[PDB]
Parts: structure tokens; C-alpha cells; sequence
């Protein structure tokens, strides 16, 4: 009983630490220094950005799991809810959009010329958050606070019939977050690996042919962790959704975890996409 | 012996009804001129039943109107203007029959349920509660009409009519020997008799304070339905589900005349008189409302509108209109 | 049927004040809700109305803003918020309950007043003619009132009431539209008349009848009152 | 043009509407259930598992489905005048015993009372009201029915059944000369279940035949039917 | 008991002095074309003063 | 030359009379006799008015390709094509919300009695028009009339890069015109004929029998014209959006037989939809 | 000039790759 709450407590408090630590660390070192002046890194910001806004509502859901209630009030739920349920959204499509700038900047080089500027990238980006903003204000509306058993919960509710938008919203999340992103992102990646095994400059010389297969893990590491982090929580929610399972002390914690996991590929894409970038590691050298 | 006896003294009546009878009602009026063509054009549609009506009555102030429906309400319309007055949520749902009163402070209903709900309508509260209900009928109640605000007689289907004083509670007056289920009841303006048909063919004159059968009308040959005194209050309209229609005078104590066409076979769901009494209406299964000329038994107008079987009908004291129920749960004013 | 007042006490110029109304023994969420202001030597005042279910709300031309009106039908509550008071507000407040509907009578009702300090289309005019009359016990007595505008609407019915305070006592309806006696009152008060000229005949003169008798326009809001005929011995 | 009092009446008018409009949707999402059958059938037990003068109404929830079960076997009168009320029922729950056969009223004409519940059967089922309406029928006291047919033959009653003595084939034969009384077999299903001491078994059967009545419903609605 | 009641309830009835009827068919015509002039339904009311009048 | 400017003349000529008459004739059965009642009256009158619509906007195309410029207007240009694209994708998903309305009724009974109501029904089809006025509004920016070789070109405009968002577009209205409406008809009216074939009442006797077959083979014909209309315009786009195929005489006929198969499901919705069902049946019977 | 089109095509793509960082 308390050693499952320590251990809940614990493995949020951790995650939001290390994503709150990373995301200012990355917008730190973009803003200080490297001044936004490329395409990539207006994408790698806004992508921080984006994940830091997220990461911020995780103490909430701390202190929900550990009093039981909710004690802020009605209009910090539908705040809360609102970043919540728009930077999911905000962050895995500017996952999106970096694998099609990738795409793009190795499959059509002469296009690349015209897609990747300035200008573009803030205009695919103002994009993004406002097809974001499109998700996030009815989740704002429909989210409020119910008395139920002498707690407050903070959660959305839906107008009659509250089965079918309920239901329906949990399958456009779903499909919008999990089944066209993979699927982008596979093809993608996979459509580039074969391009780059194509060109003749990173093939004929042993360290270039590691240089390929660095590329190659880069790639497979990013999207093994996208597809491994986003998949448990989704298919535990259809799970969850479709049928009902009696309540136990494992559900519980195997919930938790699935959504710490979700929280936890939001802190690591900072790493993976800032860190391992050679531009940043060149940064890090002269600094 | 006795049978014997009944069967001698049934036929010297009709022997007396034959040589009583001299000119037939039909040659003695044939002189009279035809009113010709009446169409009645609808004036008012009130909806918001949504469940088979079953029973309005009008009052006597001539704008208000109460009806009965399935869902277990009863509306109190203003007819001029089309707005709800009251609406009265009932404790059973099964009902036949609702009576307005003449002062207008009372409304009685009924059904399945063997009460007859009173519901007082100017409480100082101003929620319509339930004043008085009856209680003692072994049979559905199938018609109620306010004599007075203290005293009601209310038709039941054991057989049975009562008069019943509302104070009190109990029932004061027991009328009985019909055979079938009385099914409707009709009180005289002078309001000293009154006359119910029942399910046994024939229908009964009933002195209210003598207690005693005054008179009794046979010659149908199916169930009676309804029933509904003349303005004059020497006679009475009775109909009945074999597709006829029969006028008993009190005093003549015969039938007087037969409203029946070939083309319709369906049963006669009410009946009702205007206040010169030249006109009959009454509706049919047939979707429509029929108005014969009552001297000479001939059609004087259709009333199509309904998309349901027509229910109830009722004209107003004053007579300017006329509101018909159906089960298409539509109230329509034809004036 | 009772309503009851709290809230009272002196208030100063410029503040706040928020009285409360509680019903009981009716069905409170069927009734609409009146509002009538009270000064200390002089006739009544109409200030407020809320219908049932709170769809319409009207309130007069002067405490237009100032004054806020709301009711809460679980609770059977009514609440009337004032903000920026003036010098001219000291005044008893009563509460009306009032339906409406054909046959109905409004105004029937009336609440016990609460008093309040503070120490520093065109309207209908409703012209009571006299100021007082010196009646003896048994005589028959004649109160005449006049309108700036007809009351006699297309639909038939004149919309006058009279109504009649005692001294001391919450005012009681005695005539809802200038025919009809209100449930409750002897058969003494008649009203007749016609447009711009209405009288109520008092026959058969009896004690506790001494009080101000006032006519009201109910033809449209604002509501305008009489200044009151009183009567004396 | 409308007075103050007039427009007040409007909208009271409106509010009454409302309420109407209210109560109308939540009587429509509630399924009624005309119960039927003989006063030896044993409604009353019936009655109570399924929980646990005029109209009795039995108001129970089941799977978040409403139904009103409406007992009519208090009253005396002729059933023909009061029966068309009864049109808008979803299902009809006709109730017998199957020790029926056995038991003689104390007439001077013997006459078996079994025959007497296939005459009432008959008169419901090929009734002008009902053509749509399915009928769940229920077979009451199995375990008397099943000692009784142990101890004295079916024969007796009418000589038309020829079978060997057993509990399954007289069942069987009961419960297809009943689905035989049927004249209209296309537009009118008949959910026939032996009643056992077991609250959830009943209940369930009731549910399903229910689901079954919103299903042909709902394609009625839709147009396919 | 209840032939007996019957038979003198039948015996009540029949002993009505009985009028004839074409002095009830008389006074039935009477009343009718007495009143008439006054019915609303059998002769036509001016939209005036009809209280039911059609509405925009 | 000419036999085949007059073939494509009478092809319009005679899909838009004859969707105009079919669509027209169902609103006036609906509205004079049925009075919109019930739901599934509401879905047929959307309908009728989505695919009337859609019918209406196929002359301006005629006249455009007859007279091989346009000289309507741009005013006119941006209300025909906007009206074209809402108007599809309301027929579209119009038809969608029928499938999952049967599915509903099918196999979740209790849940079809608080579904299946006129309000619920009302909402979902302003839902549904929402989501097409979406699509519609942009659509109606972009349009404009380009001076190309001495011809008025009634046709989309996109801010530069042009390719990304003219085939993003492409891919959007593929993607949710046909994939998602293709198996949420598939799945629903699948499921629907297992549980009709579950049904007691269905099987048992040969005239019960037949009806259910009568019954699933008119799911079949909905799902087969449904299929058969808009697939070969989808795919046929796709082809000449990734390949670029020379221009003769057979891709003229082939685009325009395309472009009135893809308009026949319009035509043929009042046939299959309005006249099949019984309710009408009766209804045309009587009056 | 399919040659010099390839060449600079790759020095295009080696470019991009720099600029997203990947080398
Ligand atoms: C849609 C509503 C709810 C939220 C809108 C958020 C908008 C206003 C904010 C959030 C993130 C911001 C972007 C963050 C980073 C950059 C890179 C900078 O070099 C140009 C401005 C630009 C591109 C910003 C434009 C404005 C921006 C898109
Ligand atoms: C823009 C593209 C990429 C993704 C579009 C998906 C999102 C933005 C859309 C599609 C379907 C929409 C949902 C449809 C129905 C409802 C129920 C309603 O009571 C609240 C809004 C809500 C919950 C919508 C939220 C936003 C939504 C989920
Ligand atoms: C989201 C877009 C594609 C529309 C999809 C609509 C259909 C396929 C969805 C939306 C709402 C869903 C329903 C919502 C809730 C339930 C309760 C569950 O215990 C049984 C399935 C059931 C009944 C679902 C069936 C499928 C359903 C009707
Ligand atoms: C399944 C639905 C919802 C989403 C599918 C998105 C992905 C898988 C689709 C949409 C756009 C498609 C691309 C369209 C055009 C081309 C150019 C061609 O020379 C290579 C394949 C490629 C790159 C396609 C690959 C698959 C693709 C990327
Ligand atoms: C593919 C890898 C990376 C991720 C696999 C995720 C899925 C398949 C796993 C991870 C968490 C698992 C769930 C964990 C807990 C429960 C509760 C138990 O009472 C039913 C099974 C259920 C619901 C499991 C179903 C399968 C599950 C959802
Ligand atoms: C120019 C047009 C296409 C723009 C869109 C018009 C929209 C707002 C119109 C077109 C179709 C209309 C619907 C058609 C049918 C009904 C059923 C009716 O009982 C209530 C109104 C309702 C639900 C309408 C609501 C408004 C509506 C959705
Ligand atoms: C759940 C379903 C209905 C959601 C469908 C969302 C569709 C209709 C929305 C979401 C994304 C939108 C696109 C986003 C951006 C642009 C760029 C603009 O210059 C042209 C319109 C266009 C191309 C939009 C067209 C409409 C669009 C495709
Ligand atoms: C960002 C998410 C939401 C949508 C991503 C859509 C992507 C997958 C689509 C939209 C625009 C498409 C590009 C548009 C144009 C061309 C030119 C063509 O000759 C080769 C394919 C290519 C290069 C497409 C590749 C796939 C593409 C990039
Ligand atoms: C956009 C499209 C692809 C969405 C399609 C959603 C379909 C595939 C999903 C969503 C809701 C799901 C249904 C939800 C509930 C049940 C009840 C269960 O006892 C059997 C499976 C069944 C019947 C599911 C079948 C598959 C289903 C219909
Ligand atoms: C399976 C049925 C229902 C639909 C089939 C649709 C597809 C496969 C058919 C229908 C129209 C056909 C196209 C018709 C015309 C041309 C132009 C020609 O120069 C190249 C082939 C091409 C591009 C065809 C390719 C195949 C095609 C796109
Ligand atoms: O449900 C609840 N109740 C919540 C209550 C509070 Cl107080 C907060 Cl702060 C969040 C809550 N949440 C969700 C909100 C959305 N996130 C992201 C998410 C969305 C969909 C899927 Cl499939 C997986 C992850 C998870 C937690
Ligand atoms: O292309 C053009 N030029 C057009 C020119 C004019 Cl003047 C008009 Cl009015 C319409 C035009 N159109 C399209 C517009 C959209 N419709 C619907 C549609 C879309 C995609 C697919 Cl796959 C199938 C159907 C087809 C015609």
C-alpha cells in the first residue's frame, strides 16, 4: 500500500525532473547560443518547447494520485487538461514534421532548396500548434471538476450520449496519435535508409560505411523509442475501453506506468534529437 | 314461470310501443327544408400530448378545456390563445375518463385503476395535489360527471353507477341491475335524471333521488358507446359499435329515428349535440368525424383531419366550436 | 404560504447590501417574483420582477443597474443584490408572489417588509384625485382613480387592481381586474368603471376597512402606482 | 401586442412544454410488459423473483434497461372494451401452469382447465390488437408437473397424444401444440421458457426476448423490414 | 329474489303514462327552430365576432 | 474531336438530370409527406440536399470544358468549388454516420434507444457539416482564376511551396474520402450481417430466411456502389499526381468518365437509399 | 551534364545531412 505510493511517487517525480531539466537545458542552449538561425533548430526549439509545456502537468497528476482529489479548482483543471491533451499532440507532430524535413532534405535535394528555409519551417510550425489548437479547445471546454464520493475529480465530461463521444474521442486520439505517426515515420525513415544506401558517398570507405551504420542505429534508435514509449498506453486504454478488468493492485501500477512511459519518451526526445546532433555536440566542444 | 311471466309482460310493452306509435318522425319532418353543405374549418391544433388521448371535456365558461391522455397527464388548454393552463401529472397512467367541473374548481379522472381522482384547482399553494379520491368500484371506471362540486356520479365496468359525495368520501347512491359494462353516462341540463348505456345493448333512465331504473331502452344490436342527452332534455343519442346511431325520446319511450349509412361499418367512438340541436356530430373508426341532420337522418358534413381512430368529442356550452380527441394525439377546434 | 425578509439594518451611502426572501408553504419555483419599495410617509413603489425559471426579468426606469435580482428555486430563496445606494432608497421592501394565467390572480400575496435606513412607451401616470375622506361606519363609500393611458386592451380585460394597506400591516389585493373580487375578501368592495375613469363602492361601511386604497396599471412594465386615498374616522 | 400577463402565460406555456417534452423522451426509453395468464399460473412467485384491485405495476432495472410489468388479472370485467389500451406493448409475458391438466373446476360440466388456458392463449394470440406483439411464454411448476406425469399418464386428458410416458416428450408436445395455436407464425415470434427456482435464468430469457422485440424495432425504423 | 325484482321493476316501467308522439316530434321541431337563429354551428358567425380568429 | 465533346456533354448531361430529379422528388416526398419524424428521414433529407448540391455544381464543369475557359467569375469560382468539396464530404460522411446509425440499431440495442433520436440526430449532422465547413473555408480562400494561355482557369492557388500543399491536400482528401469511410462501412455493415445471422427471428423459416437474404444483399449492393463509384477517381488521381503520363484523347475520356463515376454515387443515393427502403415503399403505395 | 548533376546533387544531400547534423 505505501510502498506502491513511494514507488508511484518516486517514478513521476523522476520523470519530471529529468524532462523539465532537459527541455530548459536544450532551450537554454538554443537561445543563448546557437540564436535559431537554421530550420532544424526552430523545429528542435519548438519540439522543447512543446515537451517542457507537457512535462509541467505531471506534479498535478502527482498530487491528484496522492490526496485522492483535486483541490486546485475548476478553471487550473481545464488549464492542466488543455496543455496536457495539446502538447501530446504538438509534440508528436513536430516529430512528424522533422521526419518529413529528413525526408525531404535527403529524397528531393532540388525541392529541400525551396522547403527548408526560415520562413517555411515557421510556417509549417504555426501550422502544427494551431492543428494542436484544433484538439486542445474542446478538450478545455468539455473538461471540469465532478463531485463523486465526497472527492473532486478533475475530468472531461461528455454531453449525452456520453458513451459515443466519449468512446469517440479516445479512437481519434488513438488513430491521430498512434496509427498515422508510425506509420509516417516508418516509411519515411525507411524510404531515407534506402536513399542513403543508394548514394555512393557514404559507401566505398570503411569509417564512411561505419558513418552509415551510425545513421542507421541513429535512426532505428529513434524510431524503436517512439513505437516501444507510445504503444503500451495505447493499447491498455482500447484494452480498458473495451473491456472491463476488476480492479487490482497490478492494474494500477501497470496503468501508471504505461502513462510514466508515455511522460518519459517526451523527456528522452530532447537527448536523442539535441545531444547525439552533431551541430550541438560541436557547441558543447567550443563551450 | 316467472320467465313466462317476464316474456307476457315484455311483449304487452312492445304491443303498447306499436300501438302507441302512429306517423313516423322521418314523414312528419320530411316537409322541413334541408340546412344543406356545413364545413367546419379547423381553427386550432394543440399538440404536446405525445400519448393517445383519450377523454376532453369542456367547461362551462366556454375557453377552457381539459383532456386526458396515456402518459399520465392531463392538460387544462386555454383554447383562444393555445396555451397550456395546467398540467396534471397522474398516479396511474391508465385512464378513460376526465371530468371538468362547472364552477371550475375541481377536475375528476379515471381508468383502470378503479379511483376517481379529484384534483382541486385554486389552492392557495398552486400545485394542483389530489383532493378526494373514490374508491370501491369493482370494474374500470369508464365515464365521471360533476353533478355538482360535492356530489359526482361515475360510471364503472362491474356493472355498476354511483353517486358519490365528495366530502364525505363515500359512495351515497348504488344503481344497479344492467348486465353489461356500462360504458358512458349523460346528465340533463335540469340535472334530476340521467341515462347510461351499457354493454348488454340497451341503456337506462335514472332518477338521481328516487334510486330507481325510471325508464329502459333497448334496440341495438351491439355494445353502446356512448350516450348524450338532447339540449331540450327529452331526448337522448345513443351509439353503439354495430355502425348505428338511435334517437330515444323519454316521453315517447320508442325509438325515434336511425342515422346509419351502407358505406360505413365501423363503431361509433362518441356523440354529441349542438346547442340548437339540429346537428349530430359524432366520430367514427373511419379517421372522421360525422355531422347528420338529426330530423331527417341524412349527412350534413365530414370532418377529415385526424390520422388516427377518433376518440372523444365535444361542443361547447355557448356552441361556437367544436374540439374532437384522437389517438394521433392531436386536440382540433373545427368552427 | 408565508415570505419572510432578511437582511435589514441601516447602510451606509455608497455600499452594499444583499437581502434574502424565504418562502414557505407554496411551490415556490411556479410563482414570479415582485419587488415593491415602501417610503416612510409616502405611497408605494414598484422596483422588480423575475418570472418563474428566471427568463424575463424587467425592472424600473430609476433602479435600473443599481439593483440585481435572482432567485434560487432548491434553496426557495430570493435574493435581491444592491450596490451604490442612495439617499433616496431608505424604504420598507416587500416581496409579491404573482402567477399568471387565465383565471389566475396575482398579486394575491404579500410579504412583511423589510426595512432599510441610509443616513447621508410612455408611463402610465396613476392619478388619485383625492387625498383623504372622513367616512362614518355604515355609509357607502366612493374612491375614484383616472389613467394617463386606456387600460382596456384588444383582448377585453382592463388591467387595474386595487389593493388596500391597513395601518401597520403588509397591504392585501382586493380587486384583480376591476371586476373580480380576490379569494379571501367580503363582498363589500365592487369595482366598476370604464377607460381613464374607475371606482370602487365600498356598501355596508364595516370596521378594519380603514387603510390606503391604491390602483394599479398592470398594461406594461414599469409598473405605476396610485398615490393612495386613505380613509379615516 | 400581447399583454405582460399574456406573454407570462407564453411562457409558462413554454416550461410546461419542456416538461412534457422531458417526461415524454423518459417514458419512451421505458419498455412496458403486459403480463397475462391464468390466477392458479403463478404470476405472484413469478413476480417476486423477478423483483428480487385494477393494475398491479412492477417497476425493476435490468442491464440499464427499464421495464414495467402491468398485472391486469384483478379485474372482472370483459376484457374486450379494455384490452385495446394495451396496444403500444412491447412484449406480452403469458403465464400457465403445466399441472393445469390434471385440476377440474367444480363444474357440473367437467372440464379440464388446461384447455381453458389454450382457449385464453388462443384469444390473445389471434386478438386484432396483437398481430405484432410477441408472446413469452411461460410453463410454471415443472418439478409438480414432472412427479405428476410420473404418476398418471397424459392420455387421460385427450386421447390425441399417443406418447410413451416422459417428462421431455409431454413437455415437448405441450410446447408445440401451444406454439401450433399460433395463426400468424411469420409476424409473431413466441419465446417459450420452462420457469425454474433460479431469479437470474428468468430474467435473463425475458431480456433477451426484449432485445430481440428492439431489434426488429430498430429495423422496422430503419426500413428494412 | 332477482326474477321477482325484475318482473317488478318491468312492471314499474310499463306503467308510464305514455304521451304520443307527435306531440314530442311537435315540441322537437318547436325547439329547434326556436333556437335556431342562436347556434353558432348552424349559422354562420362574422370573423368579428368569432373569438377564434386566425393568427400571423 | 466532336463525338467526343458531345459523349462528354451528354455524360454530364445526363448524370446531373437525373441526380437533380432523384434528389429533388426525395425532398419533396420527405418534406411534403413524411415531415422529417424520425432520424433516419433527417440522414435521407441530408442526403438528398448534399448530393442535390453536388449535382447542381457539374454544369458550371460542363461549361468550363465545353468552352475551354471561365467566365463566370472568381466569385463564382471560389462559391462552385467550395460548394463541391463541402458538399462531397458531407455526402461522405453523411453516408458513414448512416452505416455506424445501423450499426448502433444492430448489435447495441439498449444504447440505440438513447442514440436513435431525433436531437441525437440533428446534433451529429450539424457535427458533420461542421466538419466539412473545415475543409470547405480554405478551399474557398485558395480558389482563384489563373490567365493561362489566353484561358480563364477556374482552380485551387497555393502559397509557395506549391507542391507540398497542393499534394498534401491530394493526400488529405484520399486518405479521409476513402480509407476511413471504406472500413467503417465495411467493419460496421460486417458486424451487422453476423449479428442479423445471430438473430433467432431471422432464421428458422424459408420466407424469414429470404428476407434476411434479401437483407444482406442490399447491404452488399450500398457497400459494392459505394466502393465501385469512388474508387477508380481516387486511385486514377493518385496515378497522375505520381506519374506523369502523356497527354492523349484517352486520358480526356478517362478523367471525365472518372469525374461522372465518382458523381453517379450522388445520382444513385435517392435508388438506393430513399426509394429501397419500405417506409417510402409504402408512402409511394399510398399517395 | 548527368555527371556534374550527380555531383552536385550529392554535395546537396551531403549538405542537408551536415545541416540536420546526422554526419
Ligand atoms: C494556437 C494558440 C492556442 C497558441 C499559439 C502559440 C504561438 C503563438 C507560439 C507558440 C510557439 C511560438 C513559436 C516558437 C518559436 C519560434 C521560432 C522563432 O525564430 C520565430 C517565432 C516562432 C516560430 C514562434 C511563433 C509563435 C509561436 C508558434
Ligand atoms: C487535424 C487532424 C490531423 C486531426 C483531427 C482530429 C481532431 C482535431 C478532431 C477530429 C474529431 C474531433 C472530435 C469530434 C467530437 C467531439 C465531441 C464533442 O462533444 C467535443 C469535441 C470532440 C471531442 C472533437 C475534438 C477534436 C477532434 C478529435
Ligand atoms: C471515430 C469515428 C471513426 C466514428 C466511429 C463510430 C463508431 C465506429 C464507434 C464510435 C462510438 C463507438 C461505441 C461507443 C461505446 C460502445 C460501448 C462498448 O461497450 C460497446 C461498443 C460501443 C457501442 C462502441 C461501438 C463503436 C462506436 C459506435
Ligand atoms: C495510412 C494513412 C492514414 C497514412 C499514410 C501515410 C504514408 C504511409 C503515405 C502518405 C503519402 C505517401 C507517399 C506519397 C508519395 C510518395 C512518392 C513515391 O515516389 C515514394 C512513395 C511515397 C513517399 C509515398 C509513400 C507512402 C506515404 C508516405
Ligand atoms: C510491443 C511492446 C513494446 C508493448 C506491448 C504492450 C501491450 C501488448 C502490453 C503491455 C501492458 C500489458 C497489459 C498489462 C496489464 C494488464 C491487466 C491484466 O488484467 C490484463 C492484461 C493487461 C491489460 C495487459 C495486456 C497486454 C499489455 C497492454
Ligand atoms: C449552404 C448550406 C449548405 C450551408 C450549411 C447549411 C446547414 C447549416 C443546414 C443545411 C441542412 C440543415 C439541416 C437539415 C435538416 C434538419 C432537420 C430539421 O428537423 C431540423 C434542422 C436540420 C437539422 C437542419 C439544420 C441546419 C442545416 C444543417
Ligand atoms: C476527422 C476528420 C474529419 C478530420 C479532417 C481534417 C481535414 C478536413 C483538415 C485537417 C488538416 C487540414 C489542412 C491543413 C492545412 C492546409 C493548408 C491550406 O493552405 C490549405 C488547406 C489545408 C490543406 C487544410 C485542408 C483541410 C484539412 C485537411
Ligand atoms: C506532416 C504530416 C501531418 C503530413 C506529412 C505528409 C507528407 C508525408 C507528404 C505531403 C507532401 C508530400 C510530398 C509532396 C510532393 C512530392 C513530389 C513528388 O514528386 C515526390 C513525393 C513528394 C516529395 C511528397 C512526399 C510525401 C509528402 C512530403
Ligand atoms: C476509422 C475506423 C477504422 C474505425 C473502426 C473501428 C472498429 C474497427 C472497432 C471500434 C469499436 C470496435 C467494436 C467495439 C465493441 C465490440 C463488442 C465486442 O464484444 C466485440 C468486438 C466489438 C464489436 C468491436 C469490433 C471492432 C470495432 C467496431
Ligand atoms: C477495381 C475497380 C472497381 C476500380 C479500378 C480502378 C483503377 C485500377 C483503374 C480505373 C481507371 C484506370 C486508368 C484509366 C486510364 C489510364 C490512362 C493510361 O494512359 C494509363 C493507365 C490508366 C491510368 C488506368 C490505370 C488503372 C485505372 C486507374
Ligand atoms: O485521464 C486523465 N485524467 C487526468 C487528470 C489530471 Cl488532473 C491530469 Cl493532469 C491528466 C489526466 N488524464 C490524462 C490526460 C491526457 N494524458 C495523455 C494521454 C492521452 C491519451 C493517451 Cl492514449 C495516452 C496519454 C494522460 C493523462
Ligand atoms: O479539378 C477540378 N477542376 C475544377 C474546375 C471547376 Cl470550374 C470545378 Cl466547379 C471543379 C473542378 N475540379 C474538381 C473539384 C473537386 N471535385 C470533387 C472530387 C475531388 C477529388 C476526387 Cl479524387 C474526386 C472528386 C471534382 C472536380
Amino acid at each position: 500500500s505505501m510502498i506502491t505510493a513511494i514507488t508511484i511517487m518516486a517514478l513521476y517525480s523522476i520523470v519530471c525532473v529529468v524532462g523539465l531539466f532537459g527541455n530548459f537545458l536544450v532551450m537554454y542552449v538554443i537561445v543563448r547560443y546557437t540564436k535559431m538561425k537554421t530550420a532544424t533548430n526552430i523545429y528542435i526549439f519548438n519540439l522543447a518547447l512543446a515537451d517542457a509545456l507537457a512535462t509541467s502537468t505531471l506534479p498535478f497528476q502527482s498530487v491528484n494520485y496522492l490526496m485522492g482529489t483535486w483541490p486546485f479548482g475548476t478553471i487550473l483543471c481545464k488549464i492542466v487538461i488543455s496543455i496536457d491533451y495539446y502538447n501530446m499532440f504538438t509534440s508528436i507532430f513536430t516529430l512528424c514534421t522533422m521526419s518529413v524535413d529528413r525526408y525531404i532534405a535527403v529524397c528531393h535535394p532540388v525541392k529541400a532548396l525551396d522547403f527548408r528555409t526560415p520562413r517555411n519551417a515557421k510556417i509549417i510550425n504555426v501550422c502544427n500548434w494551431i492543428l494542436s489548437s484544433a484538439i486542445g479547445l474542446p478538450v478545455m471546454f468539455m473538461a471540469t471538476t465532478k463531485y463523486r464520493q465526497g472527492s473532486i475529480d478533475c475530468t472531461l465530461t461528455f454531453s449525452h450520449p456520453t458513451w459515443y463521444w466519449e468512446n469517440l474521442l479516445k479512437i481519434c486520439v488513438f488513430i491521430f496519435a498512434f496509427i498515422m505517426p508510425v506509420l509516417i515515420i516508418t516509411v519515411c525513415y525507411g524510404l531515407m535508409i534506402l536513399r542513403l544506401k543508394s548514394v555512393r558517398m557514404l559507401s566505398g570507405s570503411k569509417e564512411k560505411d561505419r558513418n552509415l551504420r551510425r545513421i542507421t542505429r541513429m535512426v532505428l534508435v529513434v524510431v524503436a523509442v517512439f513505437i516501444v514509449c507510445w504503444t503500451p498506453i495505447h493499447i491498455y486504454v482500447i484494452i480498458k475501453a473495451l473491456v472491463t478488468i476488476p480492479e487490482t493492485t497490478f492494474q494500477t501500477v501497470s496503468w501508471h506506468f504505461c502513462i510514466a512511459l508515455g511522460y518519459t519518451n517526451s523527456c528522452l526526445n530532447p537527448v536523442l534529437y539535441a545531444f547525439l546532433d552533431e551541430n550541438f555536440k560541436r557547441c558543447f566542444r567550443e563551450f | 314461470q316467472l320467465r313466462q311471466e317476464a316474456e307476457q309482460l315484455k311483449n304487452q310493452i312492445r304491443d303498447a310501443r306499436k300501438a302507441c306509435a302512429d306517423a313516423t318522425l322521418s314523414q312528419i319532418t320530411n316537409n322541413i327544408d334541408p340546412v344543406g353543405r356545413i364545413q367546419m374549418r379547423t381553427r386550432r391544433t394543440l399538440r404536446g400530448h405525445l400519448a393517445k388521448i383519450y377523454a376532453m371535456h369542456w367547461g362551462t365558461d366556454s375557453r377552457l378545456l381539459v383532456s386526458a391522455s396515456q402518459d399520465g397527464k392531463l392538460i387544462i388548454w386555454d383554447s383562444y390563445t393555445t396555451n397550456k393552463v395546467h398540467a396534471i401529472p397522474l398516479r396511474s397512467s391508465w385512464v378513460m375518463t376526465c371530468a371538468y367541473a362547472p364552477s371550475g374548481n375541481y377536475v375528476a379522472c379515471g381508468g383502470l385503476d378503479n379511483i376517481c381522482s379529484i384534483y382541486n384547482l385554486k389552492t392557495r399553494e398552486g400545485n394542483v395535489r389530489v383532493s378526494r379520491e373514490l374508491a370501491g368500484h369493482t370494474g374500470y371506471l369508464s365515464c365521471c360527471r360533476f353533478l355538482d362540486d360535492n356530489q359526482i356520479v361515475t360510471s364503472s365496468g362491474d356493472t355498476t353507477c354511483a353517486l358519490w359525495d365528495i366530502e364525505t368520501g363515500q359512495q351515497t347512491t348504488t344503481f344497479t341491475g344492467h348486465t353489461g359494462d356500462v360504458m358512458s353516462l349523460s346528465l340533463a341540463p335540469d340535472t334530476r335524471l340521467f341515462v347510461s348505456g351499457a354493454c348488454d345493448a340497451s341503456a337506462k333512465l335514472w332518477d338521481v333521488r328516487e334510486g330507481m331504473c325510471r325508464q329502459t331502452f333497448t334496440g341495438h344490436e351491439s355494445d353502446i358507446n356512448a350516450i348524450c342527452f338532447f339540449p331540450n332534455g327529452n331526448a337522448f343519442a345513443t351509439g353503439s359499435d354495430d355502425a348505428t346511431c338511435r334517437l330515444f325520446d323519454l316521453r315517447a319511450d320508442q325509438e325515434l329515428m336511425t342515422y346509419s349509412h351502407d358505406n360505413i361499418i365501423c363503431g361509433i367512438t362518441s356523440v354529441s349535440f349542438s346547442k340548437s340541436g339540429r346537428l349530430l356530430l359524432a366520430g367514427y373508426d373511419d379517421f372522421n368525424c360525422n355531422v347528420w341532420d338529426a330530423l331527417k337522418a341524412d349527412r350534413a358534413g365530414v370532418l377529415a383531419g385526424h390520422d388516427n381512430r377518433v376518440s372523444c368529442l365535444g361542443v361547447t356550452d355557448d356552441g361556437m366550436a367544436v374540439a374532437t380527441g384522437s389517438w394521433d394525439s392531436f386536440l382540433k377546434i373545427w368552427n | 404560504v408565508q415570505l419572510v425578509e432578511s437582511g435589514g439594518g441601516l447602510v451606509q451611502p455608497g455600499g452594499s447590501r444583499k437581502l434574502s426572501c424565504s418562502a414557505s408553504g407554496f411551490a415556490f419555483s411556479s410563482f414570479g417574483m415582485h419587488w415593491v419599495r415602501q417610503a416612510p410617509e409616502k405611497g408605494l413603489e414598484w422596483v422588480a420582477y423575475i418570472s418563474s425559471g428566471s427568463g424575463t426579468i424587467y425592472y424600473a426606469d430609476t433602479v435600473k443597474g443599481r439593483f440585481t435580482i435572482s432567485r434560487d428555486d432548491p434553496k426557495n430563496t430570493l435574493f435581491l443584490q444592491m450596490t451604490s445606494l442612495r439617499s433616496e432608497d431608505t424604504a420598507m421592501y416587500y416581496c409579491v408572489r404573482s402567477i399568471y394565467y387565465y383565471g389566475s390572480s396575482p398579486f394575491d400575496f404579500w410579504g412583511q417588509g423589510t426595512t432599510l435606513t441610509v443616513s447621508a412607451s410612455a408611463d402610465i401616470v396613476m392619478t388619485q384625485a383625492t387625498s383623504s375622506v372622513p367616512v362614518t361606519p355604515g355609509e357607502s363609500v366612493s374612491i375614484s382613480c383616472r389613467s394617463s393611458k386606456s387600460l382596456l386592451h384588444s383582448n377585453g380585460n382592463t388591467y387595474l387592481y386595487w389593493f388596500l394597506q391597513r395601518p401597520g400591516q403588509s397591504p392585501q389585493l382586493l380587486i384583480y381586474r376591476m371586476s373580480n373580487l380576490a379569494s379571501g375578501v367580503p363582498d363589500r368592495f365592487s369595482g366598476s368603471g370604464s377607460g381613464t375613469a374607475f371606482t370602487l363602492t365600498i356598501s355596508r361601511l364595516e370596521a378594519e376597512d380603514v387603510g390606503v386604497y391604491y390602483c394599479m396599471q398592470h398594461l406594461e412594465y414599469p409598473l405605476t402606482f396610485g398615490a393612495g386615498t386613505k380613509l379615516e374616522l | 401586442t400581447l399583454s405582460a400577463e399574456d406573454k407570462a402565460a407564453v411562457e409558462r406555456s413554454k416550461m410546461i412544454d419542456r416538461n412534457l417534452r422531458e417526461d415524454g423522451e423518459k417514458a419512451a426509453r421505458e419498455v412496458k410488459l403486459l403480463l397475462l395468464g391464468a390466477g392458479e399460473s403463478g404470476k405472484s412467485t413469478i413476480v417476486k423473483q423477478m423483483k428480487i384491485t385494477g393494475i398491479v405495476e412492477t417497476h425493476f432495472t435490468f442491464k440499464d434497461l427499464h421495464f414495467k410489468m402491468f398485472d391486469v388479472g384483478a379485474q372482472r370485467s370483459e376484457r374486450k372494451k379494455w384490452i385495446h389500451c394495451f396496444e403500444g406493448v412491447t412484449a406480452i409475458i403469458f403465464c400457465v401452469a403445466l399441472s393445469d391438466y390434471d385440476l377440474v373446476l367444480a363444474e357440473d360440466e367437467e372440464m379440464n382447465r388446461m384447455h381453458e388456458s389454450m382457449k385464453l392463449f388462443d384469444s390473445i394470440c389471434n386478438n386484432k390488437w396483437f398481430t405484432d406483439t410477441s408472446i413469452i411464454l411461460f410453463l410454471n411448476k415443472k418439478d409438480l408437473f414432472e412427479e405428476k406425469i410420473k404418476k398418471s399418464p397424459l392420455t387421460i386428458c385427450y386421447p390425441e397424444y399417443a406418447g410413451s410416458n416422459t417428462y421431455e416428450e409431454a413437455a415437448a408436445y405441450i410446447q408445440c401444440q401451444f406454439e401450433d395455436l399460433n395463426k400468424r407464425k411469420d409476424t409473431k415470434e413466441i419465446y417459450t421458457h420452462f420457469t425454474c427456482s433460479t431469479d437470474t435464468k428468468n430474467v435473463q430469457f425475458v431480456f433477451d426476448a426484449v432485445t430481440d422485440v428492439i431489434i426488429k424495432n430498430n429495423l422496422k425504423d430503419c426500413g428494412l423490414f | 329474489a332477482q326474477a321477482r325484482k325484475l318482473v317488478e321493476q318491468l312492471k314499474m316501467e310499463a306503467n308510464i303514462d305514455r304521451i304520443k308522439v307527435s306531440k314530442a316530434a311537435a315540441d322537437l321541431m318547436a325547439y329547434c327552430e326556436a333556437h335556431a337563429k342562436e347556434d353558432p354551428l348552424l349559422t354562420p358567425v362574422p370573423a368579428s365576432e368569432n373569438p377564434f380568429r386566425e393568427k400571423k
